[PDB]
RNA sequence: GCGAAUUCGGUGAUCCUAUGCUGCCGAGAAAAGCCUCUAGCGAGGACAUACACGGCCCGUACCCCAAACCAACACAGGUG
RNA sequence: GAGUGAGAAUGCAGGCAUGAGUAGCGAUUAGGCAAGUGAGAACCUUGCCCGCCGAAAGACCAAGGGUUCCUGGGCCAGGCCAGUCCGCCCAGGGUGAGUCGGGACCUAAGGCGAGGCCGACAGGCGUAGUCGAUGGACAACGGGUUGAUAUUCCCGUACC
RNA sequence: AGCUGUCAACCGAGCGUUGAUCCGAGGAUGUCCGAAUGGGGAAACCCGGCACGAGUGAUGUCGUGUCACCAGGCGCUGAAUAUAUAGGCGUCUGGGGGGAACGCGGGGAAGUGAAACAUCUCAGUACCCGUAGGAAGAGAAAACAAAAUGUGAUUCCGUGAGUAGUGGCGAGCGAAAGCGGAGGAUGGCUAAACCGUAUGCAUGUGAUACCGGGUAGGGGUUGUGUGUGCGGGGUUGUGGGACCUAUCUUUCCGGCUCUACCUGGCUGGAGGGCAGUGAGAAAAUGUUGUGGUUAGCGGAAAUGGCUUGGGAUGGCCUGCCGUAGACGGUGAGAGCCCGGUACGUGAAAACCCGACGUCUGUCUUGAUGGUGUUCCCGAGUAGCAGCGGGCCCGUGGAAUCUGCUGUGAAUCUGCCGGGACCACCCGGUAAGCCUGAAUACUUCCCAGUGACCGAUAGCGGAUUAGUACCGUGAGGGAAU
């Protein structure tokens, strides 16, 4: 649920930081979405795991 | 190639009084390659002695540990058959009586 | 007993004919040494080595090595 | 090597009939095997008797309530 | 130019004192005599007695061990003494199955797990499967014989 | 000219001048386990399918091949279900595991320091994960710099400097420009505008179309949108390129483009250049080099005297060689006794480095102006915002770089950098790719060295050493 299946987008690796300073380490992840993607017009849907950026980039389409 | 002959089954004779014992009812004990059964060394031994085999049986023997100044070594385990051959068939002299 | 040059002047089948002929020498003379009969101790060398020279020989004819 | 007699009773199981029976509540494996049913194979096939044959691999010695196993010991302990 | 000087760190390794020829020599049964062997005998062998265990300290297995088993030899280590003896040393020998106990038959808990789902990576679970007896199915009994194996070899009679 | 490895002899047998043992290179064989891969399993042991062959009276049995899974080509088939697709068959090509260090990209402690401790330190260390290569990474300016008529890809070394700075301004941390060097390639190839062609998806039966005029014929849908692939064209910052449109110069022969005539294309084949296995396209294949590596062989000169001694290689005294007086050995300090040494010499084969060919590419019309509110110049990108990471820089006035989440541009008057920001100048031309050398390391192999150790030292290991032994196990681990 943090990597995409169409670009290989990963999480991040950070660090949550306090008021006093103290630094933990954290994940930003990827907000990938399930998707039920077709490959041809009028087609079979498959679900996939796709990230909101290839969603709005149209590398994945619907039926 | 690969030329397999009877023979290469039957290592050698099996030379003691007890060996001898059984000599005397017809049986014979041969040292056999330790992957061979007993309708493999059926086959040979009537094959290789022109003689018919009544029965095979047969018995693995581990090796003896030995002690050394160097250690402890381990001889060759090996495997026995013991060979009956038919009421009416014809003595083998190889055993050395 | 037998040279790798006369070994490959015999037709493929007079080698293997050889082979069995050498495989019943070794064996008489297995039996004859655990019987104690045996004197030449060494015919038994040089006879496993008449067969391992019978089995390159085939083996290099099949290879196309000969 | 030769080799007698070998009957009758009594007692009596924690073993067998018994995967039985009777009672109870806590309500007591699976699969192969075996039997049967068709589906599907089928021109050959079933049964019986006689004779001749195949029947593989691993374990098999010895200790095993012990100085041979677990205990540093030829150890008052432990071992189904 | 220094791995350059030890008496001590409850310092480290090896050798060896003191305690001391002292404490022990490991149960709750117990040994004795005659004869033998031998350089040597309380302990080894044989005979005759005595004593102890006898739901065991008898008999047969699984687990575990691994040649300790049998025959011949040995006796400077080991055995809490000695030793001719040994479960110790050395050489040789010894373990025979269609029916016994397992596999080639079957599954239980559980394990592994094609694809698979999940998980940044590492991985986590699990379907179909496939393993996994402590259980299910499946054909042999009595006698004799070796120094050492025997429902295995042999004899008699069976069974799949 | 002696051999049958060694501890290690002893016995018992044999080989060798018809060349053994031994040394180097290339082949053959290579049980079982192990990624382990026919199936199973307590690694090295249990059980099979199929094909061919062997063996049985037949069953049993025995050889030799082949049979895991996944990924990617190619072929067949296309469930629910129509289009289809998932999947299922078949077949070819790969991957899997291991390795001492060095590389790159990710994840990421604590003891400790701060004489307490949380920011900070330790430290992006230890460890871990994913992947390499013989090296790797980086690399061809959206760079620096500061008005100097500057430098000109990257990497690495020395300086700048324990400086500027940073920091519970505590403990501490700590640049870069610039300058001096190593290396030589200030190296290459692509995306678009616009032509040509193939073909997918829409249309169309008429205009269109058929290189372009001026035409003259003809042919009749060959058309017309839009997408994709493959050839031309285009590789740039003084902006460059496409499109236009003057000028001057140019190998030969075709062939094509409906018909000639001009005239554009495009494409073969001959002359000629210019490169090549490399980054700049790929795979081959001959000849040749006293070029190299993997065995070796030769190689000068004292049996010298006397003395000591078991032995001379000691002492004393003579002579000799030296391109050789390295270092060992030999009964005690040996250039002249031995192995050698200086110096020379040698390779059938295999491998490695060249050169030369074949062979493969590629090119062959270039120069020269003009012209323009014409087109193009790498988009979910840049920018911006939130929360982080990292930079000397700990959020700070915080630029530059970078992850995730939103939002989201312009194609040159463009855009991005010159430490907030704005203006003006200067530098550069992002969102495509490749790239040798200088640098890092040594499991292993060869030749050497030491004011290194010399048996409680040196490796844990000069002795069966990762052995004995200890531990369920990871692991610990001697002595001689
Ligand atoms: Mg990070
Ligand atoms: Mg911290
Ligand atoms: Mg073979
Ligand atoms: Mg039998
Ligand atoms: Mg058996
Ligand atoms: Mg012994
Ligand atoms: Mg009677
Ligand atoms: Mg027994
Ligand atoms: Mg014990
Ligand atoms: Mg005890
Ligand atoms: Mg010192
Ligand atoms: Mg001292
Ligand atoms: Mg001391
Ligand atoms: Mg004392
Ligand atoms: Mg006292
Ligand atoms: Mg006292
Ligand atoms: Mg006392
Ligand atoms: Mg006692
Ligand atoms: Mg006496
Ligand atoms: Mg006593
Ligand atoms: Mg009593
Ligand atoms: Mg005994
Ligand atoms: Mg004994
Ligand atoms: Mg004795
Ligand atoms: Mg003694
Ligand atoms: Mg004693
Ligand atoms: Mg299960
Ligand atoms: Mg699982
Ligand atoms: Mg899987
Ligand atoms: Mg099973
Ligand atoms: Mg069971
Ligand atoms: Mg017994
Ligand atoms: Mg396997
Ligand atoms: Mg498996
Ligand atoms: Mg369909
Ligand atoms: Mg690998
Ligand atoms: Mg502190
Ligand atoms: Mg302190
Ligand atoms: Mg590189
Ligand atoms: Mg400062
Ligand atoms: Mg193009
Ligand atoms: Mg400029
Ligand atoms: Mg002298
Ligand atoms: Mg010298
Ligand atoms: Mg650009
Ligand atoms: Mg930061
Ligand atoms: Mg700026
Ligand atoms: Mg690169
Ligand atoms: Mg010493
Ligand atoms: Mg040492
Ligand atoms: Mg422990
Ligand atoms: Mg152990
Ligand atoms: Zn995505």
């Amino acid at each position: 649920a943090a990597v995409c299946d169409i670009c290989g987008k990963g999480p991040g690796f950070g660090k949550s930081v306090s008021h006093s300073h103290r630094r933990t380490s954290r994940r930003w992840n990827p907000n990938i979405q399930p998707v039920r993607a077709v490959t041809r017009p009028g087609g079979n849907k498959q679900r996939i795991n796709a990230c909101t950026s290839c969603i709005k980039a149209g590398k994945v389409s619907r039926a | 190639a690969t030329i397999t002959d009877p023979r290469d089954i039957i290592l050698a004779p099996v030379i003691s009084e007890k060996s001898y014992g059984l000599i005397e009812d017809n049986v014979y004990t041969f040292v056999v390659h330790p992957d061979s059964n007993k309708t493999q060394i059926k086959i040979a031994i009537e094959k290789i002695f022109d003689v018919k085999v009544d029965s095979v049986n047969t018995a693995n023997r581990q090796g003896k540990r030995k002690r050394t100044r160097t250690g402890f070594g381990k001889r060759k385990s090996t495997k026995r058959a013991i060979v009956k051959l038919a009421a009416g068939s014809k003595p083998i002299d190889l055993f050395g009586a | 007993g037998t040279t790798p040059g006369e070994l490959r002047e015999l037709t493929d089948d007079e080698l293997k004919d050889k082979l069995r002929e050498s495989k019943e020498e070794l064996f008489n003379l297995r039996f004859q040494m655990a019987t104690g009969q045996l004197s030449n101790n060494r015919r038994l060398r040089t006879v496993r080595q008449e067969i391992a020279r019978v089995y390159t020989v085939l083996r290099e004819r099949e290879l196309g090595l000969a």
